[PDB]
């Protein structure tokens, strides 16, 4: 037998137990999640210590093969694969203690709750009691108050965790050779040997930053606006050159703008875009808002979903008896089980979502046939840009009132088109100065660059200078507000949410000229365009047997992220707030805080 | 949640 016969024996071994176990685990995975007990994080906990030692083993065996001499580049790509040793690098001890820590970070997240400072016998988690203040209050004292609350009482505790968390990621990272724990992060746009569609990890700060600059002026008018209608919400309490509180921005970090619609709508009288009041007073339901997301994805010729789709899945929050993981998930557990967990809320941002994950789930159908390891996204930020290109489509007004949520005899204007840019905007283009600050400070952090005496000092410094977002109370480095998102504390690489975002842009441009779309980019709905899907179809069946950017070229005819998409989508936009902004300030003073 | 990832076998739920 030759190397590479070998290698063939070998593999087929590994991806017939890999499946087997893989669904066995994703099966306990799901019996948490939807119903948490401690007999099923039992099970889930042995499960993911077999998964990990299995794998252990496998690379293990894996690494016999030498790659150089495998032709088959499927089966060399496998290989390349299952040959990354990953976290075994760590000492038994020293990889017990990070999983320990890991474990606690989430559970301080997930059970910490706060109770109100007089009648102390009743508090507020995250999930929901926070998260409905944050979204809703208008009241400075009361968001003010969950937003502190909330980082005092969980951040500092996870601050010592983070510390230690920081050092163990980072010898870790160091010990497979990367710079540091963030190089270790960007390892996943990388790309080597492919004859000029390569990447390299020093790449991606290179271009997330070149692209960041053009962003820089649409949000930075965006802002404005945003703050001038703040200051008609929060009077006495927004400076006109500032930043803008922590607090006052619609969720309990700013991560997005969505929920300041409301108060920074540019026409109220045009009919809302925004179709929560549609829903109710049509009595939609998880069941409508899922057969809706399905009836999008057939009219561009996509399979509907599998019986085990609607036999398995959970669509809506169980009750008060069993707990259950709300984080809209789509789970692709191999043997052809899909499944979708969202605790599905009669409202727009639930149906974008639905939208949204029903594109994850027709992306994993997609690849279903591809082997084992190839059975992924293109790269972190490809799945996010599957599912929110299906949400652009789903958001705009003409498919709107193509599902009956604005009336027959409703008409685009001018304005209604501002609103709608405005409401995409809030969203989309919110996030990005947000997430780019965020993982920025933790690169610098992994690096080593910012000192742990100065750890929240820099951040915040980060936070108004980039964001343009001032804390209402200081912060000492007791605080860990950064491990106050589930994201930070969770260990997930945040930068994705950054590439997605352009991704999509260009995704959506390709596909529009697939349907033949005239108009701005934003007008563009890609249902009952068979052509559209199919062009996405091609890409997504690839799974990830082609680097990210021959994968992107496929589509798009781009080896790299675009960022003229994005404006261009935003463009009326743009210009409506320049001319909006005519007498207001447009930037921020670092210095203005609220209680200096 | 569970992984078809070798560097990444498992994400904190
Ligand atoms: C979720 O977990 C609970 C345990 O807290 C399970 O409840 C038990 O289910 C068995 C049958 O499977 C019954 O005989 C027990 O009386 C139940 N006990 C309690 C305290 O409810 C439950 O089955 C699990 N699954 C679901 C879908 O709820
Ligand atoms: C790499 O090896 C795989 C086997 O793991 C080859 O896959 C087979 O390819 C032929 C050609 O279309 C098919 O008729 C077989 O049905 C495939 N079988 C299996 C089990 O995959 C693949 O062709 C090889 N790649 C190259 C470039 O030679
Ligand atoms: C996709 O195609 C279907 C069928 O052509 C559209 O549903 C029709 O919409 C027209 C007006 O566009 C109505 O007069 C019909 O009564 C609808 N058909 C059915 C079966 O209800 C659907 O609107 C199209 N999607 C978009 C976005 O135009
Ligand atoms: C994994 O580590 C072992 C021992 O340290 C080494 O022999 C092997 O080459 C490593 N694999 C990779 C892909 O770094
Ligand atoms: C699923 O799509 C098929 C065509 O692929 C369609 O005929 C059928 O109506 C859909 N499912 C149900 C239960 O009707
Ligand atoms: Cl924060
Ligand atoms: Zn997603």
């Amino acid at each position: 037998s030759t190397i590479e016969e070998q290698a063939k024996t070998f593999l087929d071994k590994f991806n017939h137990e890999a499946e087997d176990l893989f669904y066995q685990s994703s099966l306990a995975s799901w019996n948490y999640n939807t119903n948490i007990t401690e007999e099923n994080v039992q099970n889930m906990n042995n499960a993911g210590d077999k998964w990990s030692a299995f794998l252990k083993e496998q690379s293990t065996l894996a690494q016999m093969y030498p790659l150089q001499e495998i032709q088959n580049l499927t089966v060399k790509l496998q290989l390349q694969a299952l040959q990354q040793n990953g976290s075994s690098v760590l000492s038994e001890d020293k990889s017990k203690r990070l999983n320990t820590i890991l474990n606690t970070m989430s559970t301080i997240y997930s059970t910490g709750k706060v109770c109100n400072p007089d009648n102390p016998q009743e508090c507020l988690l995250l999930e929901p009691g926070l998260n409905e203040i944050m979204a809703n209050s208008l009241d400075y004292n009361e968001r003010l108050w969950a937003w502190e609350s909330w980082r005092s009482e969980v951040g500092k505790q996870l601050r010592p965790l983070y510390e230690e968390y920081v050092v163990l990621k980072n010898e870790m990272a160091r010990a497979n050779h990367y710079e540091d724990y963030g190089d270790y992060w960007r390892g996943d746009y990388e790309v080597n040997g492919v004859d000029g569609y390569d990447y390299s990890r020093g790449q991606l700060i290179e271009d997330v930053e070149h692209t960041f600059e053009e962003i820089k002026p649409l949000y930075e008018h965006l802002h404005a606006y945003v703050r001038a209608k703040l200051m008609n919400a929060y009077p006495s309490y927004i400076s006109p050159i500032g930043c803008l509180p922590a607090h006052l921005l619609g969720d309990m970090w700013g991560r997005f703008w969505t929920n300041l619609y409301s108060l920074t709508v540019p026409f109220g009288q045009k009919p809302n875009i925004d179709v929560t009041d549609a829903m109710v007073d049509q009595a939609w339901d998880a069941q409508r808002i899922f057969k809706e997301a399905e009836k999008f994805f057939v009219s561009v010729g996509l399979p509907n979903m599998t019986q085990g789709f609607w036999e398995n899945s959970m669509l809506t929050d169980p009750g008060n008896v069993q707990k259950a993981v709300c984080h809209p998930t789509a789970w692709d557990l191999g043997k052809g089980d899909f499944r979708i967990l969202m605790c599905t809320k009669v409202t727009m941002d639930d149906f974008l979502t639905a939208h949204h994950e029903m594109g994850h789930i027709q992306y994993d159908m997609a690849y279903a046939a591809q082997p084992f390891l190839l059975r992924n996204g293109a790269n972190e930020g490809f799945h996010e840009a599957v599912g929110e290109i299906m949400s652009l489509s789903a958001a705009t007004p003409k498919h709107l009132k193509s599902i009956g949520l604005l009336s027959p005899d409703f008409q685009e204007d001018n304005e209604t088109e501002i609103n709608f840019l405005l409401k995409q905007a809030l969203t989309i283009v919110g996030t990005l100065p947000f997430t780019y600050m965020l993982e920025k400070w933790r690169w610098m952090v992994f690096k080593g660059e910012i000192p742990k005496d100065q750890w929240m000092k820099k951040w915040w410094e980060m936070k108004r200078e980039i964001v343009g977002v001032v804390e209402p109370v200081p912060h000492d480095e007791t605080y860990c507000d950064p491990a106050s998102l589930f994201h930070v504390s969770n260990d997930y690489s945040f930068i994705r949410y950054y590439t997605r975002t352009l991704y999509q842009f260009q995704f959506q441009e390709a596909l529009c000229q697939a349907a033949k779309h005239e108009g701005p980019l934003h007008k563009c709905d890609i249902s009952n365009s068979t052509e559209a899907g199919q062009k996405l179809f091609n890409m997504l069946r690839l799974g990830k047997s082609e680097p990210w950017t021959l994968a992107l070229e496929n589509v798009v005819g781009a080896k790299n992220m675009n960022v003229r998409p994005l404006l261009n989508y935003f463009e009326p936009l743009f210009t409506w707030l320049k001319d909006q902004n005519k007498n207001s300030f447009v930037g921020w003073s670092t210095d203005w805080s609220p209680y200096a | 949640y569970f992984q078809r990832s070798v560097r990444l076998p498992y994400l904190r739920c």
